[PDB]
């Protein structure tokens, strides 16, 4: 997904974190795929989201949250 | 009036979107039924209208909030399904105490 | 003619038997209607100037006194007054804003430090919301406000998508546009769009698919099959005679639907017999103005003139980079110059190789400067005692220290009650001090307008205070183990950030864009982009230096 | 442990002279000082034996700070970093970016700090002390801890008595190899040991005299011992039992349900010494917006005491009224007027679900018997007794029944026992005896207090609270950061009754209070010194005359007379029809002639029937003008 | 000087230590303030000849909006 | 409040302009209880408190007119 599709609410309470600790940083798509994997494995997580932290990259674990508008023109 | 289902069954079902009753209704009760399906749907996943998940409780967006119904005096919060959609304090107070106090002791 | 959606012919004469007419887009009528605005509320200040009507009308048209001519001994329809006093009745709200944008535009117009004064207009007002829109007349997806600071996010037709509204940042808003909206809403929650409207099946149902700019592409997919579809908005491109394989380029059908009434551009497209694209020179059917195109009919902004045959010819053969596309422009006929989108500034001085992505979108102001003056320029014109200009930079730090120390250096203001501080000094003392705000860290509940920034600012505050403190008295550093002089400029002036470029150097520009982030292959080092070193590898946007590659020199 | 200022103070204070030291706290020279009324004050270096070399009369305009001083020794290398505030940054860099570290806003760097480049989440004061105490430090109980590096406000050493001899166990190794959760289990493990609580400074010293308890961990009965190890003692339940324990016992005392904070500690300093200057504090627990010195110089300062510069008005009442509101407005205002053609009233989602729901209506106003400090109390108990949303959660989600409450919070019905004075808190500096002073000097009215906790201890038996505690935990963090801030809030939302409209401007004075009168579209009223119309004060046509005071006190009279009994009456003031009073208003049996503005005339009493021949308001002025001028005639000069 | 009847000072500067004031009577009060009347209703008139006012000040006013001397940028 | 008569018998007597209640009375008071004076006295003398005579039927003007007391519903 893209981050323009996205709406932040830091009161969720149903979510995991893991840190990937890495200084001379491997390639990204090894990380990205682990953490992928990592969901994969498990069945409730639907959501992964990774962020470049200075010292790590954070790997966020959601289930399916949406918040849709409705309105007469477009759902 | 010809229909059997009535306006709160007409507004929580979504009467107003059928192809069956396709132009009898105006376009403000097109979005007031589906801001009262969207009252209904949070109710009925979460179980607060104003919130559609457990654990979300972000500010709600879509209407004005639906107060919880406090037993006591001073409370006894109801919606009311209108235009605007308010907020009400005392539902038959007069009524419902004619048949609630006075007239169940002059039964006994 | 042009029609409004219910039945209703709009304003303008029919248009000739055998000519082409134009209607606008829902952008563009908005467009109108600003512009209708602005010259009603410059016409009330024009009757002003006159003296042809007296000053208590307005107050019995607004008190529900209508007096006709005949009342005041008058002819029947001599002064037109009627007019007049309908225009304070076709509204409330709208009546409100045109007294109050008429008792402004005559004050200022007639009071902008004239002839018996200075000038240069410190006022500088701003003027109400224009929308913008895009080339053809759609609705850009983000609509940023110069006056306040504002930069919401619209929707296809109307406004004010909500949540996406920001006030005085950095970053340019992320909003996406009318195709990866209902993108997004296919892919989460199974929303999708309708092949055609009449009675669809679950086989007609798409999720459509957009390209990397943001239109929808070409072909979309769906369960029942393929088909070509408009690049503007998700509907069936040839509804009569649509064909998978191989489906009509944009020419040939946009023509079919001038042709036909069913598209109103105002011309005809001429386009090339051989692969459908648009030939260069595409114009009106009275012969009068022509111009040059991208792809698609965009409209190069530079080219139109009423000679014949405008030369945009194809540039030199080999490009500077192996990407051949200038991404939002082309180059038109070193013997050719650059040339760009609507509402596109290019960052380069020519508008020698020329970079591919050379130009970005405009964003609003973000710092706004004002300076001060002392005459301690050199050691022996003043009482330092001392005729050594060999260390100045301690002078400078003890005068600095000095200002923070008495306020100087963050002005504090009211928020609702209670008081708020903003940092307005970072090396500004020089002598010359220069206040650098940053916009970003005012908020926007208070001073709420950048006029406003700049009263709260050059007044009592901050340099009230200065002048009181200097002018009046001495607050004289010892130094034992200054001279005054006027500014010849004591205004405020707007500038861009330490990353971005000033595009228009004029201070008057209206609309308030003249900061564009500075582009992929470039650093800013003066407050201008200079492409980087040869040696040397850029890859992110404002980046304020160069990065070199060890492998692949 | 006392730093060189707070001996120097001391050492001038007993000698008696006519200097001693000002003294902030954190053991750090106040960058002005002056002498006791000697009214000649001089900007201080950093050791407090300096001067700047120019003493002025009176408070000097502005001087410059520790970092300034330290910059400008220097210049006269490294290069001390500053702010513009007097504060050592939080990072301090080489000139050249190649070592940076730590320091504490006086100098010194902390030793793990220092590195290569910039360093991130740098370590404050508490962590340092905590990690100072696993390397070898004397006292081997952790203090108390915030979320972030910060000490918490009340503090337990909760070690006395460990081997019949008084000092502190150690605690850190402790807490671990033996695993107590529950009280009686903690007696049974380890007996005649009591916990010792108290609270502590900014920098986390412990505040002399005062509050030094002692609590006994006998008397309670444990409930939620079901819960795991929560890996940290301030992360214990029994922390929170002491805190609150230690909290309601300070309740009676004091006047306040908190320690107190830098602005009464800096007051208590200032008044015990007898400076010159003494900061002036509210009930919340912040500096007033107007801070005069004993004399001359009054000025304004922000919440941390730090001087406005461009105020200072010397004998002049500064006023930089929080009141002052009217511009912010009036140019929000302006600016919609400017848009186009296309701080507030309250949060957006807390009136309709909180304030006319009917949740604090009991709260605060079902049960508002003599009540005007106990909201403030209110606040501070709901933000002490919840700290956090996951305790508050936590104590939602086990106790079903709302009889309990009280007895799983607080001490096993420990409030009531605080009602009736009964003993948990032998053996402590506060106390020994019984208007009346507190523990710093605060005005005490034990009535007041005892009722307001009998009162908090009713309200915690109410479900609406627990209903209400859910509506709360249900707010979003952004609006509010803790439970005493939506308690706070919603509190403020109580008058928040306005959805103005767009473009109605707030006409105000030159100085920007409220106009007496507001106009909009044709309708204009009257308006308080906040922005509430008064009832009834719209006209048709416009410029309303305002109400004087007749009509506010036969309004007030009217309204308290209409919650009363039959036959009982009262002084209901009768007025004219431009609103001055009537030249004779009359009582029970007394007719007596007023003046004005309901100043009683003497030798005029007299009993109903009998005639009049009360002046007319020429001789009220001529009365007033003669002994104006009989008292001007009594010039010196 | 003269006086109103609730002890207001009349407009109308005092009269010299020996010179004797005049007041005017029930009547000629009331043909003052109608003169007054006319003489504000002609300087109206003055002032809209000679273009010192914007047209839609009034309105302002009447709507209840009121600009001052520096929201409109004057002395 | 301190007197024992109530408001209409205190206007219908006039107690507003007795000389012994001289001053404790309201301007607007003393001309209601005027009105009221006329009321009740048109009522003794005629037997309708509009007209103050039997044979007159004169328009009444000193206030609003009085109606009748019609028995049945509607009035
Ligand atoms: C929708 O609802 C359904 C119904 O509840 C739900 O399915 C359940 O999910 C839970 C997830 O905890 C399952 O519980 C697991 O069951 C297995 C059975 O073998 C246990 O072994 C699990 O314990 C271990 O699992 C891993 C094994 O490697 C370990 O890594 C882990 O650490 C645990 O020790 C666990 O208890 C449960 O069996 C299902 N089914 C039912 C019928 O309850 C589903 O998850 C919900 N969500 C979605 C998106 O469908
Ligand atoms: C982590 O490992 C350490 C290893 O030292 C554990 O410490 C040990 O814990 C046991 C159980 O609490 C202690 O035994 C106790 O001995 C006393 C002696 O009088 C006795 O009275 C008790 O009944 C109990 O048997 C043991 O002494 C202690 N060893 C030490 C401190 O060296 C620790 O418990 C482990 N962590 C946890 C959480 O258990
Ligand atoms: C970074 O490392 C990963 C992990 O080795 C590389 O991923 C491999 O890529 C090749 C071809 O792209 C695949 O055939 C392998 O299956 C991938 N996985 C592994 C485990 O080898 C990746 O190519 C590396 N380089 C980058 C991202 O530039
Ligand atoms: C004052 O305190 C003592 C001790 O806390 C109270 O004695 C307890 O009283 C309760 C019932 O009132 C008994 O159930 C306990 O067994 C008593 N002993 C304890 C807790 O050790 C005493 O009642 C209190 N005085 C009052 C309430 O007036
Ligand atoms: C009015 O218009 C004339 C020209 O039409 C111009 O010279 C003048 O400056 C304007 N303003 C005033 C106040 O007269
Ligand atoms: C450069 O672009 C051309 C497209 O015309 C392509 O054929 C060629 O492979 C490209 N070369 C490199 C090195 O990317
Ligand atoms: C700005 O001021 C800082 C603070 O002393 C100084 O270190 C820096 O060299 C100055 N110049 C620039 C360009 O940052
Ligand atoms: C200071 O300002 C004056 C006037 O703006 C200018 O002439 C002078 O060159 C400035 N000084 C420096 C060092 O730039
Ligand atoms: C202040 O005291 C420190 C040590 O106590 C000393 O190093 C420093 O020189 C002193 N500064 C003075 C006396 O100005
Ligand atoms: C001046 O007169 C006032 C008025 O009684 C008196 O209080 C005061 O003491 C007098 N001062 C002197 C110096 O006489
Ligand atoms: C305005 O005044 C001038 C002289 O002051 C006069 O000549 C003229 O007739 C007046 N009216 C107009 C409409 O100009």
């Amino acid at each position: 997904l893209a981050l323009s599709s996205v709406v932040v609410d830091p009161s969720i309470r149903h979510f995991d974190v893991a840190h990937v600790s890495t200084a001379a940083t491997s390639n990204f798509s090894a990380v990205r795929d682990l953490c992928l994997s990592e969901c994969s494995q498990h069945e409730a997580c639907l959501i992964t989201t990774l962020q470049t932290q200075p010292g790590a990259v954070r790997c966020m674990f959601y289930a399916d949250t949406q918040s849709c508008t409705h309105s007469l023109q477009g759902q | 009036g010809s229909l059997e289902l009535l306006a709160d069954v007409q507004f929580a079902l979504g009467l107003p979107f059928y192809p069956a009753y396709e132009g009898q209704f105006s376009l403000e009760e097109k979005s007031l039924s589906l801001k009262i399906m969207q009252y209904f749907s949070h109710f009925i996943r979460s179980g607060n209208p104003n919130y559609p998940y457990e654990f979300s409780r972000k500010v709600p967006t879509f209407a004005t909030p639906w107060p919880d119904f406090v037993p006591r005096a001073g409370g006894e919060n109801y919606k009311e399904f209108s235009e605007l959609l308010p907020n009400r304090q005392g539902l038959k107070k007069a009524d419902c105490s004619f048949w609630s106090k006075y007239i169940s002791s002059l039964k006994t | 003619w042009c029609v409004d959606e219910a039945g209703q012919e709009l304003e303008g004469m029919r248009s000739e038997p055998s000519k082409l007419p134009t209607c606008p887009g829902s952008c563009e009528e908005a467009k109108l209607r600003v512009l209708q605005f602005i010259r009603e509320t410059e016409e009330i200040v024009s009757a002003s100037n006159s003296s042809r009507f007296p000053l208590g009308e307005s107050f019995l048209v607004a008190k529900g006194i209508r007096l006709r001519n005949e009342d005041l001994g008058l002819p029947p329809l001599f002064p037109p007054r009627e007019a007049f006093a309908e225009q304070f009745l076709r509204g409330s709200d709208y009546a409100i804003r045109l007294a109050a944008q008429s008792t402004l535009s005559f004050y200022q117009r007639r009071r902008f430090s004239p002839d018996d004064s200075a000038g240069a207009s410190a006022l500088l007002r701003s003027g109400p919301y224009m929308p913008q829109c895009d080339a053809f007349g759609s609705w850009e997806p983000v609509q940023c406000h110069a006056g306040t600071g504002h930069c919401w996010c619209v929707d296809e037709k109307g406004g004010f998508i909500p949540g996406s509204l920001t006030a005085r940042s950095l970053q340019i808003p992320q909003c996406p546009t009318t195709c990866e909206k209902s993108r997004t809403s296919g892919l989460l929650s199974s929303w999708k769009q309708a092949r055609s409207q009449e009675n669809p099946s679950p086989k007609d149902l798409f999720v459509p698919a957009c390209l990397e700019t943001g239109e929808y592409a070409r072909l979309q997919a769906s369960g029942a099959g393929t088909w070509c579809v408009d690049p503007a908005s998700g509907e069936e491109l040839r509804p009569g005679s649509s064909s998978s394989a191989q489906c009509p380029s944009l020419c040939n059908v946009l023509k079919s639907g001038v042709l036909s009434r069913r598209v109103s551009p105002g011309y005809v497209p001429a386009c090339r017999a051989e692969d459908g694209g648009f030939s260069p020179v595409q114009c009106d059917q009275a012969q009068g103005s022509c111009w040059c195109v991208m792809d698609s009919g965009e409209e190069v902004p530079g080219t139109r003139v009423t000679g014949g045959q405008p030369a945009c010819e194809s540039p030199r053969c080999p490009l500077p980079f192996n990407a051949s596309e200038v991404v939002g422009g082309t180059i038109l006929c070193q013997q050719c110059q650059l040339l760009c989108r609507q509402g596109s500034w290019s960052v380069f001085p020519p508008g020698q190789l020329p970079q591919p992505r050379a130009c970005q979108r405009p964003q609003l102001w973000q710092t706004i400067q004002t300076q001060g003056h002392f005459q301690l320029q050199l050691p022996p014109g003043k009482m330092c005692s001392a005729d050594y200009a060999d260390l100045l930079q301690t002078f400078q730090v003890f005068i600095l220290d000095e200002l923070t120390a008495r306020g100087f250096c963050q002005i504090q203001v009211k928020t609702f009650g209670t008081l708020v501080s903003i940092p307005v000094c970072n090396n500004s003392s020089v002598v010359n001090v220069t206040w650098k705000s940053r916009l970003e860290d005012i908020p926007v509940a208070s001073l709420p307008d950048l006029h406003d920034i700049e009263r709260a600012l050059v007044g009592k505050d901050l340099l009230g205070r200065f002048t009181d403190l200097i002018q009046s008295g001495s607050f004289q550093l010892h130094l034992d183990s200054q001279g005054d002089h006027f500014g010849t400029s004591p205004r405020t002036w707007f500038g861009c950030s330490e990353g971005f470029y000033q595009v228009l150097t004029s201070e008057a520009s209206q609309d308030g864009l003249g900061c564009v982030k500075c582009p992929e292959g470039s650093y800013s080092q003066d407050e201008e982009c200079i492409p980087c070193p040869v040696g040397f590898y850029q890859e992110q946007a404002g980046s304020l230096a160069c990065v070199p590659c060890p492998v692949g020199r | 442990p006392l730093r060189p200022c707070e001996l120097q103070r001391e050492t001038a204070f007993l000698k008696q002279a006519d200097y001693v030291p000002q003294c902030a706290e954190d053991g750090s020279f106040q960058t002005v000082q002056c002498q006791n009324d000697g009214r000649s004050c001089w900007c201080v270096g950093a050791n407090g034996s300096e001067v700047l070399g120019s003493r002025q009369p009176g408070r000097p305009v502005a001087c410059l700070s520790f970092c300034q001083l330290q910059k400008q020794q220097i210049l006269l290398s490294y290069l001390p970093q500053c702010q513009d505030s007097g504060d050592y940054a939080p990072v301090q860099c080489d000139v050249q970016q190649v070592q940076c570290w730590c320091v504490d806003a006086e100098g010194m760097e902390v030793y793990g700090t220092r590195q290569l480049g910039r360093p991130k989440r740098c370590p404050r004061s508490c962590e340092i002390r905590n990690r100072r105490l696993l390397h070898g430090v004397g006292d081997k109980s952790p203090p108390q801890c915030s979320a972030e590096g910060e000490f918490m406000p009340v503090q337990c050493k909760f070690v006395n008595t460990t081997d019949m001899m008084i000092f502190d166990l150690v605690h850190s190794y402790n807490r671990f190899p033996d695993a107590f959760v529950t009280f009686s289990s903690f007696q049974r493990r380890f007996p005649e040991v009591s916990g010792y609580c108290h609270c502590a400074d900014s920098q986390g010293r412990e505040l002399a005299e005062t509050g030094l308890e002692l609590l006994l961990d006998e008397i309670y009965d444990t409930i939620f011992a079901g819960l795991d190890l929560p890996s940290t003692f301030t992360e214990t339940t029994l922390y929170r039992i002491l805190q609150r324990r230690f909290l309601a016992v300070q309740s009676v005392i004091s006047g306040r349900f908190r320690c107190p904070t830098k602005c009464e500690v800096e007051r208590f300093t200032a008044t015990s010494f007898g400076h010159p200057y003494v900061p002036s504090c509210r009930r919340n627990g912040d500096y007033q917006a107007v801070q005069c010195q004993t004399e001359g110089p009054c000025w304004c300062v922000d919440a941390q005491g730090k001087e406005m510069h461009g105020t200072r008005q010397q004998g002049e009442p500064p006023s930089c009224a929080e009141g002052q509101s009217c511009a912010s407005e009036r140019q929000q205002a302006l600016s919609r007027l400017y848009f186009g053609t296309s701080a507030t009233s309250c949060p957006p989602t807390i009136k309709e679900l909180f304030v006319d729901s009917g949740l604090l209506r009991p709260m605060v106003e079902g049960q508002s018997q003599q009540f005007s400090v106990s909201e403030n109390l209110l606040k501070e108990a709901i933000r002490a007794i919840f700290p956090s949303r996951g305790l508050a959660r936590l104590a939602l989600q086990f106790t079903t029944n709302p009889k309990r409450l009280q007895q799983n919070l607080f001490g096993g019905k420990f409030l009531v026992n605080v009602g009736q004075f009964n003993l948990s808190g032998a053996l402590g500096t506060r106390g020994t005896f019984n208007p009346t002073v507190g523990s710093f000097g605060f005005e005490i009215n034990l009535q007041e207090n005892q009722n307001a906790l009998k009162f908090l201890a009713s309200l915690l038996e109410l479900p609406e609270f627990l209903l209400f505690l859910q509506h709360a935990i249900s707010v979003p963090e952004d609006v509010a950061r803790d439970l005493g801030d939506v308690m706070e809030t919603v509190l403020s939302s109580q008058t928040c009754e306005q959805t103005p409209e767009r473009l109605f401007v707030p006409s105000c004075t030159t100085e920007g209070s409220y106009e007496d009168v507001q106009c909009f579209s044709g309708e204009c009223w009257c308006v308080n010194s906040w922005g509430k119309e008064l009832p009834g004060s719209r006209v048709r046509g416009g410029q309303p005359r305002c109400p004087t005071d007749c009509e506010k006190q036969r309004a007030r009279m009217q309204s308290l007379m209409g919650s009363q009994p039959a036959g009982s009456t009262l002084f209901v003031p009768a007025c004219t029809s431009e609103g001055h009073f009537l030249p004779v208003q009359c009582f029970n049996s007394e007719c007596y002639c007023v003046d004005a503005e309901g100043q009683a005339i003497p030798g005029t009493r007299s009993a109903i029937g009998k005639p009049k021949k009360c002046p007319t308001p020429c001789q009220l002025q001529s009365e007033q003008a003669f002994l104006r001028t009989v008292q001007a005639l009594l010039s010196n000069s």
